[PDB]
């Protein structure tokens, strides 16, 4: 294990699963998915501001908050990354929030085993997830389907608005 | 400050410092005695072999203070008790085995801090996944070990004890057709380097051999010690797959192939697709150009058509499961993890089962 | 301004925003100790689940009210202190149902306001998940804003002020 | 609308309780255990004579969803039975996630028969069809007219194919010939 | 007799059912599929940390003999496994067909506590002390106390020397205390 | 005269004469292709066993008939023709089963009379291998004699008078 979770990795995950009510030009600047990473010592969870992706731009710049979002990812390193869903199923319409396990196999063993053997240190403190998303290769994750196969499995006949 | 990483490997024991690219001491498991010289110098020796470590559990624990006092100073070249040493078990280990090795590495050698882990996971985390069954296919044994999101499954641990060393006493059975009788300790080794470096796994084995019975390309030469030069021909696809049909052998147990697909229907329903896309290779004996390919169209004969399998073998599967401990042991994060002997003190050898 | 509708069943746990077609959290309503865990996290993992609720009453109320905090947090998203939440029941049940759950609504999360209704009623609101469409459906009336029960309604009026007002 | 009985089954309890043109009766509030879970439970019970084995909660998941999306109501039992005897016309395959696939021919609609014949799952209790006009023939004789004609259906469990109809032609069976009996099947009644 | 649970379990499967004074209830019926096969299996298992590898079928009755005249089932885990940790006070050897001789030690009464802890080779299941309790708790609430004074063995799962008192225990510790238990153990059950 | 009683187990095949304590005749009911042999020259020898009952259907018939034929001609040594045979099952057991035994025992060996019990009322009655004990102290009943089915009865009745009489 070792590496453990800092304190603006919980704060914003205590920001972005409980959402309370905000003034209309305040809830643009919410975050919507954001990664995390190590520092140079290689000793504590920290999100990349450089990396994120904001709730107010999705549906303006951002066409497509999942195309524009595997790009996002960097193939020749490990990455952790929290999506906040919203798909249609049959039965109703769910919004929940996802967690991708990014891990390349391009990458070197130093940063595969760090973040695979530290994952239960960050899992455990994002209380109140369900959906995990593990994914190595990079053909796997860029497709559409396999979010709403995890997510729903067939049920899921919308993903993020738009049909399957 | 550096920290140990010393593999109990079935057939070689690898030994190194954490944070190298590849173990320094790797040497064959064997306590020579005449009727005690302890690894490498047993073969250049008149004895009889003994293997402590023979089926992935310690049975002769009177020999592994030799084995790894010998790792420890002739090896190794350093001393124990000023560095951290690692240790890697095999699954399915009793809790007496994993209390008695630490009562030995804290009592013995006064090692100041040690830690023990599987080789399972191990494995697995060394090819950038959690969940998945990885395929231990070493030199006296091959496990099958489902694990999820890092936890092993105990109850679907499969065991074969079809491993390398079956397939280098075959081929040395199947040599002796041709006119090469290899028969004493030291021909064994040459053996071995031939099935190293000559043998390779075909994806049709009654098609290759048709092939091979009129063809003489597939035909190789190997350069024996001595200067002479044998051939060999169709014994490069024969003797690794008996992997797949163990009765070359003569044991019942299935093959590879099948003891892989038992194991995964052994699981919960539900965690049966991330293991069939998640199946992972290890071991020396998984080293021959073409087992993946073999291994992905037995098992998508077995497994149901509507599913997908996915079969990923690292270039550095041989050595992974002590590359993982070196990495594990590097980490400048790892200090405060390790077994001192101030708990051991407290707690006595059952220290090791809370800790780990 | 939006109001939470929270159908607490004995199966399942519908709870979403008000306005809204169908509910977006749906879960089942057990918890797991080790031989904790809630809703799809213990239906995926060596458990042993138990339901809180029975035909209707809640049994136990330690793991009710955990399942009510992780509904609200770990599902949601959001703090009970805003939003008015509103509960469902069967009828005929025991009034010491109805005490506790106002007691652990107002103490415990200190919502601005709640109500009590009955489930059969607002899935006949639906007809114009039939219990939280209608219950959805009655939290955009306006008529409705009016009956809620408040903090400052229930400080003098102790846990009672359920069965007089609903 | 205001009146009318009101058939509440989800997953754990069915339960009735009619309601007049805004005051509802309470001493005409009928209870049952039985719902989606028992019918689970019976289904699970019931599957393991076709070699189909599912003991623990992970797998019985399964028998769930297919409970909710190959099981139906019959009509009547005693001829569905005499079709589900006579030819494989009724049996049905699906799909696990394991890859394997089942064929179900009279569970279809046995296991939900337990709605309306407790005894399967040894419970002594009336089914849906006789609760419902148990308390209503407990309720007030004026108010009656008003409740045969307004059966509204709820949850999850009155979502088999052909309940409504069932429901229907037992109320009209036990009640007078010269009532009418509607039963109100909405669409959203899940 | 008549009255009485039956605790049948035999090399496959064991299973219960409550029998009254001449009518049984079939929707108490309890089955479990952990058998003497399972325990068998599981023995051969936990044989290997000793040294000694059973693989073929062949070899499995030598390992079915060994279960059948050299396993007990302990009356407590706790107090069993602290004496088989300070000790060989407990370990005895055995002839085998080829010759040689094996010393297994905690394995005599590890084996065994499978029928009552299922989890040692992963199955769910409660128990063989737990599924008898769970089933006359299903049972109607006047015939629990005939039930309770009467379980009925067989089988030759069975006939480990001490599976009575610690049945016995077990379901005293489930059952209140009033009520007394009894097993009949008879000497031809098998 | 005398009545044969067959314990047809998932595990081992318990047959028998009536009238006395013990099974004489006990062998795993396994039948072994070479990679046939049934029963204890199964477990002698080079196959691959396998059991044709799972837990408690008869999954393969060619096999379970022919274990029948092997505990009755090179196990007794006696002829099915002669004495009356007693088959036992599981309760809650799907009905192809009991019609295909029925139907094994009518027409394969034509036994002048069968019954097919429950192995727990049996076990139960040798209270007073107790499957066994209680079919052969059943079968010595002078009451139990009349309700055998019969070949004469067995024949406008089809494999359907089973479900009725038992
Ligand atoms: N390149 C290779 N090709 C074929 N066989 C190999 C190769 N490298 C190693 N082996 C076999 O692997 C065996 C050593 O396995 P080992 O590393 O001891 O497994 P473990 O670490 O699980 O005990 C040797 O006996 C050797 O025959
Ligand atoms: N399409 C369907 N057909 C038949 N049964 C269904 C269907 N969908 C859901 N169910 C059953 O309904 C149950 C859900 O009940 P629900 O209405 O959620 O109860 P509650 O309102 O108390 O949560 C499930 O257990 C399932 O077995
Ligand atoms: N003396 C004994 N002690 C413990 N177990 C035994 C003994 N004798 C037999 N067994 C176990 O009982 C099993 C036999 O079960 P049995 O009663 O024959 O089942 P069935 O009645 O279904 O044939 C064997 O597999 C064996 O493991
Ligand atoms: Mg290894
Ligand atoms: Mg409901
Ligand atoms: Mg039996």
């Amino acid at each position: 294990s070792g590496v453990a979770v800092s304190d603006g990795v919980i704060k914003v995950f205590n920001d972005m699963k409980v959402r309370k009510s905000s003034t209309p030009e305040e809830v643009k600047k919410r975050k919507k998915a954001v990664l995390f990473c190590l520092s140079e010592d290689k000793k504590n969870i920290i999100l990349e501001e450089g990396k994120e992706i904001l709730v107010g731009d999705v549906g303006q710049t951002v066409d497509d908050p999942y195309a524009t979002f595997v790009k996002m990812l960097p193939d020749k390193d490990c990455r952790y990354a929290l999506y906040d869903a919203t798909y249609e199923t049959k039965e109703s319409k769910k919004e929940d929030l996802v967690f991708i396990f990014w891990a390349p196999e391009s990458a070197p063993l130093k940063s595969k085993m760090i973040y695979a053997s530290s994952k239960d240190a960050i899992k455990k403190k994002l209380t109140g997830i369900k959906h995990e998303l593990q994914a190595n290769c990079y053909e796997e994750v860029k497709d559409r389907c396999t979010l709403a196969e995890k997510l729903g499995g067939s049920a899921v006949i919308s993903l993020e608005g738009k049909p399957l | 400050t550096t920290a140990l990483v010393c593999d109990n490997g079935s057939g070689l024991v690898k030994a190194g410092f954490a944070g190298d690219d590849a173990p320094r001491a790797v040497f064959p498991s064997i306590v020579g005695r005449p009727r005690s010289y302890v690894g490498d110098e047993a073969q250049s020796k008149i004895l009889t072999l003994k293997y402590p470590i023979e089926h992935g559990i310690i049975t002769n624990w009177d020999d592994m203070e030799k084995i790894w006092h010998h790792t420890f100073y002739n090896e190794l070249r350093v001393a124990p008790e000023e560095h951290p040493t690692l240790l890697t078990e095999a699954p399915l280990n009793p809790k007496a085995n994993r209390e008695k090795m630490t009562q030995i590495m804290f009592e013995t050698f006064n090692v100041p801090a040690m830690y023990v882990a599987i080789q399972a996971v191990l494995s697995l985390y060394a090819s950038g996944r959690t969940t998945g069954i990885v395929l231990d296919s070493g030199d006296g044994v091959t496990h099958n070990v489902p694990i999820y999101e890092g936890y092993a499954l105990p109850h679907a641990i499969m065991r074969l004890d079809l491993a390398g060393r079956d397939l280098t006493d075959y081929l040395m059975k199947i040599l002796t057709e041709r006119g090469y009788s290899f028969v004493t300790t030291a021909e064994r080794e040459i053996v071995r380097d031939i099935k190293e470096k000559l043998c390779y796994v075909a994806l049709d084995f009654e098609n290759e051999m048709a092939t091979a019975a009129s063809s003489s390309s597939l035909e190789k030469s190997y350069e024996l010690p001595d200067g002479q030069v044998i051939t060999i021909g169709n014994e490069r696809f024969r003797c690794p797959e008996t992997l797949f049909q163990p009765s070359f052998i003569g044991m019942e147990s299935a093959g590879i192939h099948e003891t892989t697909y038992n194991s995964i229907m052994k699981c919960d329903i539900d965690i049966r697709k991330d293991l069939y896309a998640n199946n992972v290779m290890s071991g020396g004996t998984t080293m021959y150009p073409g087992i993946a390919d073999r291994m992905q169209k037995e098992i998508t004969a077995l497994a149901p058509s509507t599913m997908k399998i996915k079969i990923i073998a690292p270039p550095e599967r041989k050595y992974s499961v002590w590359i993982g401990g070196s990495i594990l042991a590097s980490l400048s994060t790892f200090q405060q993890m390790w077994i001192t002997k101030q708990e051991y003190d407290e707690a006595g050898p059952s220290i090791v089962h809370r800790k780990c």
